[PDB]
RNA sequence: GUGAAGCCAGAGGAAACUCUGGUGGAGGCUCGCAGCGGUUCUGACGUGCAAAUCGAUCGUCAAAUCUGAGCAUGGGGGCGAA
RNA sequence: UGGGGAAAGGUUCCAUGUGAACAGCGGUUGGACAUGGGUUAGUCGAUCCUAAGCCAUAGGGAAGUUCCGUUUCAAAGGGGCACUCGUGCCCCGUGUGGCGAAAGGGAAGCCGGUUAAUAUUCCGGCACCUGGAUGUGGGUUUUGCGCGGCAACGCAACUGAACGCGGAGACGACGGCGGGGGCCCCGGGCAGAGUUCUCUUUUCUUCUUAACGGUCUAUCACCCUGGAAACAGUUUGUCUGGAGAUAGGGUUUAAUGGCCGGAAGAGCCCGACACUUCUGUCGGGUCCGGUGCGCUCUCGACGUCCCUUGAAAAUCCGCGGGAGGGAAUAAUUCUCACGCCAGGUCGUACUCAUAACCGCAGCAGGUCCCCAAGGUGAACAGCCUCUGGUUGAUAGAACAAUGUAGAUAAGGGAAGUCGGCAAAAUAGAUCCGUAACUUCGGGAAAAGGAUUGGCUCUAAGGGUUGGGCACGUUGCGGCGUGCGGUUAACAACCAACUUAGAACUGGUACGGACAGGGGGAAUCUGACUGUCUAAUUAAAACAUAGCAUU
């Protein structure tokens, strides 16, 4: 039961890439299996945080995944966030709103003459 | 309870170096390592980033200081004769 | 790594392509992430803004500024050190300006500045106190330290050579025109010795 | 391998193209009858519990499709 | 703070509370 | 999406054009 | 092993402030195994196992610690905490 | 002194046979000698990308072999459409080479069996990736490019050119805490084995489940209601909240978690018959719980440090915009399901070291990594054992001097000697006690004392589950409620260790082996930690922070 175990590939050394996890076969027998690294959950382009409803795969996995899983219905459904996208809303109306006035105020009482 | 007289923060230090340079550091590290309210949102969480960088844990904003202080009275002084100049003379 | 004066990342929209760019300033002190500024010649005496040495009063104090108009920033450009405003000439285009060393220079009036003061601070208020903080420092900017005494060494490596004591056997001023290999020392040294008085140049 | 929730579906996959094989497992100390047809990519599999319904669906399957008995201890 | 040496103790600590708080 | 992969399903489109003009 | 800042509770005083018990886990700190090194026996051997090795006793051991591959510097030249 | 690799070697690997020579004794044996045999990949590597760096092109030096220069003082490119048939048309333009990693970045394979010698490569079963063609089912559209949720967002699909924005690749050291896989440990059961003068419901062994999929869940965070001071929530470690807490209800990143397919048909353990060989055949079994400051790998939320802040490129995705195109019987450049075809080239045996590498050699030297059992014990300390592996270093007889290595001596205790050189003495853990001096941090384990075995008992430190009425529904109901109340804290069950006290007992012994600091009063000198004469000098010599000068 307390068997020791080998790599099963010609590197020899624990890098960043040589990741290992135990198993039990069921032929009996403790043996090594490699595995790949962990993905990695897409950002927020305004404030950087993790976004809901996608998943954390390596770059090359999203390519066969279907669009619907790797978006959410919405304006800048990835990489921005929810809240980010309310702000922006409302910052683009008010500073429409107020450009409109400077501009008749501007025209009208100083340009009278 | 008090479990020191006078070293302070720099009895790290043990016996070495000095008495008057573990004094002359102990008054640079006290003011680095503390919190300051910031001037934005008004939560007392401001930190030290690095030598010249101080950032807020809670509105997330960082800003230029100086190296151990969040700002030193030369630039303090400056800022209100910048002002004075400006404006008693255009306004 | 290897200086002081934090450095900002600013971002501009360019006038004839659709498009934006992203540039690397020295950082003033009071600058803070999301804040507008402003550059060109009607620019406002605010700190953080880029203006011409002409359209500031006198007196006003910048940092990171042109010997000449267009080679993007000589003068001042570390922590805690600014240039000082002193006089204008407007009929010939002139502005005298006072450098940290406290030398005087004359620079045409369309070199270009930033209002304010370096940020960084007093760096070198607290001493380095161990060889290790030392060797941090150098170790991201050259191959200098540590430093071995001449005086140590044998005839064959340097000037100060040998001897049945380390001594350096001659005097230690140099002449400015020496030959490479013999300047080691004080070079052209005007004087000697502990300063007492006020330095009387300026 | 994938599973077969209904028997509507199940036999709607026996009649394929590419349907190579099917076999009949029964293990009789759970009392249990597997239902399995071989295809190009996957190997599908029918779990019943009674034994009324095994022959009624044997018969249902298309004439065409070779079945087995799945023998124990089955030669190397 | 280093008050309550174990579970007994700070079930006697309320008892009495809930006594002179019936007062 | 890559290029590549935009390219394929054009090039797919043109195939089939001239193919069922081919079968008019 | 020792136990720095920060934090909790109680007690003393008119205040400014002071005392006690915990919590916490800093330091080119310390005992010591592996690695790295080489103080003494002026030990073994000294036509040696060995053109520098062997034994006991020793120095350092969480950082100015130890180490592989790729690359650069070429002889009045390089490199050198000398 | 076990099981596998990187550099280096190159047949040393396997079988059969053998006179001499080699294996510093022998030899029927051999890494020796002779004759034959042995290395199988779309998934493991190389091949692709860039790093430090190296070299072409434009140009400038040098009598010249050649030196510099890498984006420059250069007219330096790539994209589409028909072709009668290549010839012809039309757009964009700031920029424009290669080599360089078998440990960095990176599309894709697992289990069982098989040989004298290969296997994630062969056989059987069961999968996956990239590229290329393509047809059925389903989806959308009768007014043209889908519906649902207040919302966070969900669903098998569900147009999208130029140009632009963003994300992933993509990153430090250390500290305690929590979840998961493997190993260790304890109790029960079915099989087999060992011991049995006496004892032991006893001691030991097997009781397994892969990649790839489906389905139900799992910290952080986010959303809706509402409005907090008698301030509350809350970590081992004081953070959080009118910039919206507690509370109630939801959404979502993350399986090495539970159940199912794969899958018992496999593998393993027993028993009974056949069988010269060829050959085998048939019955049973392959379960159920617990524990932890345990060891190892992995994930998560927190914290500390810096005059130190811890790579680049290839490659893949989303979004802003709205160019072009399309049905009313058919149309559909639908990232949905299933279906068709292909995946070239080189390496792969064996050793990795008291005999396969480098030291003239089969040399006590040197040479980069992965896995890591039981007992004692703080422990990867020393000492004993299991799996696995060795029993190989020329031998036989005798016990003189002088040696090398290991040790003990009466009385005195450094009188020996240049000199306490060598040896001896001390040593773990618990409880007392602790000076001068001092940069107030230390000196400090200062100095100096006491205890420690065995057996029979006693006490303390925790977890889970229950709480009384009155209505209505539900195959003792479980609840929708209206309440009442704080059991003067009770009952049942479950589980390891750590600490303190007492009696008895012995040739007064008990850290019983191992392991394991001698101490004090002063002078000279360098502040400290660090560094050097490989092979006679480790120091007071060098470096260092601080100070001053040019
Ligand atoms: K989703
Ligand atoms: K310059
Ligand atoms: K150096
Ligand atoms: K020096
Ligand atoms: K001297
Ligand atoms: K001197
Ligand atoms: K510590
Ligand atoms: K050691
Ligand atoms: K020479
Ligand atoms: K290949
Ligand atoms: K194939
Ligand atoms: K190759
Ligand atoms: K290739
Ligand atoms: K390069
Ligand atoms: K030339
Ligand atoms: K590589
Ligand atoms: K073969
Ligand atoms: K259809
Ligand atoms: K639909
Ligand atoms: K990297
Ligand atoms: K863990
Ligand atoms: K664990
Ligand atoms: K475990
Ligand atoms: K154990
Ligand atoms: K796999
Ligand atoms: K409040
Ligand atoms: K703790
Ligand atoms: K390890
Ligand atoms: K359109
Ligand atoms: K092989
Ligand atoms: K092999
Ligand atoms: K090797
Ligand atoms: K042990
Ligand atoms: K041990
Ligand atoms: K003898
Ligand atoms: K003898
Ligand atoms: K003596
Ligand atoms: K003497
Ligand atoms: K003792
Ligand atoms: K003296
Ligand atoms: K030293
Ligand atoms: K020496
Ligand atoms: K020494
Ligand atoms: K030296
Ligand atoms: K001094
Ligand atoms: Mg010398
Ligand atoms: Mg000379
Ligand atoms: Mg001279
Ligand atoms: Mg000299
Ligand atoms: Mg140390
Ligand atoms: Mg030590
Ligand atoms: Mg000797
Ligand atoms: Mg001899
Ligand atoms: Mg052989
Ligand atoms: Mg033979
Ligand atoms: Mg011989
Ligand atoms: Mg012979
Ligand atoms: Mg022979
Ligand atoms: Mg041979
Ligand atoms: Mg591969
Ligand atoms: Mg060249
Ligand atoms: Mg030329
Ligand atoms: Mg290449
Ligand atoms: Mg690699
Ligand atoms: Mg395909
Ligand atoms: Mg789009
Ligand atoms: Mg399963
Ligand atoms: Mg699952
Ligand atoms: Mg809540
Ligand atoms: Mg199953
Ligand atoms: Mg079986
Ligand atoms: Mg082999
Ligand atoms: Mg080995
Ligand atoms: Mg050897
Ligand atoms: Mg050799
Ligand atoms: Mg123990
Ligand atoms: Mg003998
Ligand atoms: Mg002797
Ligand atoms: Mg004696
Ligand atoms: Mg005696
Ligand atoms: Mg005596
Ligand atoms: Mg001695
Ligand atoms: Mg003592
Ligand atoms: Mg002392
Ligand atoms: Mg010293
Ligand atoms: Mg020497
Ligand atoms: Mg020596
Ligand atoms: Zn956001
Ligand atoms: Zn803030």
């Amino acid at each position: 039961a307390p068997t020791r175990v080998t790599y099963r590939r010609r590197n020899p050394y624990n890098t960043t890439s040589n990741r290992t996890r135990v198993i039990k076969t069921p032929g009996g027998q403790l043996r090594v299996l490699h595995i790949k690294k962990r993905g990695t959950a897409p950002k927020c382009g305004d404030c950087g945080i993790k976004l809901p409803g996608i998943p954390a795969l390596r770059p090359r996995e999203y390519a066969t995944i279907s669009k619907p899983k790797k978006t959410v219905q919405r304006a800048y459904g990835g990489s921005r966030c929810g809240n980010c996208v309310r702000d922006r809303i409302i910052r683009a109306f008010l500073i429409e709103e107020q450009k409109i006035v400077k501009k008749v105020l501007k025209e009208q009482s100083q340009a009278e003459k | 309870s008090k479990r020191t007289k006078k070293v302070g923060i720099s009895g790290k230090y043990g016996t070495r170096y000095g008495a008057s340079l573990r004094k002359l550091v102990k008054k640079q590290e006290v003011t680095q390592h503390a919190r300051y309210t910031c001037t934005f949102c008004g939560k007392n969480s401001v930190r030290r980033t690095a030598v010249g960088i101080w950032s807020c844990k809670s509105c997330k904003k960082t800003m230029a200081g100086g190296a151990y202080t969040v700002s030193t009275p030369a630039a303090a002084a400056m800022r209100s004769t910048l002002r004075r100049l400006r404006e008693i003379t255009e306004a | 790594p290897g200086r002081g004066a934090p450095l900002a990342r600013v971002v501009f929209r360019s006038p004839y392509k659709y498009k934006q760019i992203t540039e690397t300033f020295i950082a003033n002190e009071g600058m803070y992430t999301g804040q507008f500024i402003y550059a060109g010649k009607n620019a406002a005496l605010t700190v953080g803004n880029i203006l011409p040495l002409s359209s500031v009063p006198e007196g006003t104090v910048v940092s990171n500024v042109e010997e000449k108009p267009g080679d993007r920033g000589a003068l001042g450009r570390t922590s805690g050190n600014y240039v000082t405003v002193v006089g204008h000439n407007p009929d010939e285009g002139k502005t005298r300006i006072k450098l940290p060393s406290g030398a005087k220079k004359v620079v045409p009036s369309s070199s270009r500045g930033m209002i304010g003061i370096v940020a960084g601070g007093g760096r070198t208020d607290k001493p380095l106190l161990k060889a290790s903080r030392a060797k941090h420092k150098f170790a991201v900017k050259r191959n200098r330290w540590p430093k071995t005494r001449g005086v140590a060494m044998n005839p064959v490596d340097h000037p100060h050579g040998g001897g049945n004591h380390q001594h350096i056997g001659k005097a230690s001023t140099i002449s400015r025109y020496a030959a490479q290999g013999q300047k080691a020392g004080l070079i052209a040294a005007r004087r000697t010795g502990l300063l007492r008085g006020t330095q009387k140049t300026k | 391998p994938q599973e077969v929730s209904d028997i509507k579906k199940f036999i709607e996959i026996c009649r394929r193209k590419d349907a190579s094989s099917a076999r009949i497992k029964k293990n009789p100390k759970t009392q249990q009858i597997k239902f399995k047809v071989r295809c190009q990519r996957f190997l599908y599999t029918l779990v019943l519990k009674d034994s009324d319904k095994a022959e009624k669906l044997k018969q249902s399957l298309p004439p065409n499709l070779q079945i087995k008995d799945v023998p124990k201890r089955n030669k190397r | 703070g280093n008050t309550f040496k174990h579970k007994r103790a700070l079930v006697e600590h309320i008892h009495r509370a809930k006594a002179e708080k019936a007062r | 999406m890559r290029a590549k992969w935009r390219k394929k399903r054009t090039r797919r489109l043109k195939r089939k054009r001239r193919k069922v003009r081919a079968r008019s």
